């Protein structure tokens, strides 16, 4: 069963809480 | 041709690795761009952005198929 957290904040402010990006 | 996603785990909050962005193209670079505003580790890690990328939305906790390989991309950004 999928789960969310869907209501979030812009995209700066998710980025400088953020843990880790991965990339191609 | 160019896709990043953000990954949001804090132990005790998140119950699981949280997607929180994502972004192809100019969006990808803006995201890569703004990690390294903000000092966040950055792995190029292919078939893992792209499986990421195709399964989990933004918004949407990681499931059962990325628990081991986000495990062990959590564990090499933390030190990094």
């Amino acid at each position: 069963r999928l789960h969310s957290e869907i209501q979030s904040g812009s995209l700066a402010n998710n980025i400088k809480k953020s843990t880790v990006i991965v990339k191609n | 041709a160019h896709i990043a996603i953000c990954l949001y785990y804090k132990l005790g909050e998140t119950p699981l690795p949280l997607v929180i962005e994502t972004g192809k193209d100019a969006k990808a670079l803006q995201i890569i761009k703004l990690a390294e505003l903000y000092d966040i580790p950055v792995i190029e890690d292919i078939p893992l952005a792209r499986s990421l990328y195709k399964n989990i939305h933004k918004g949407q906790y990681i499931t059962e198929d990325f628990f081991e390989p986000v495990a062990q991309l959590i564990r090499i950004a933390i030190d990094l």
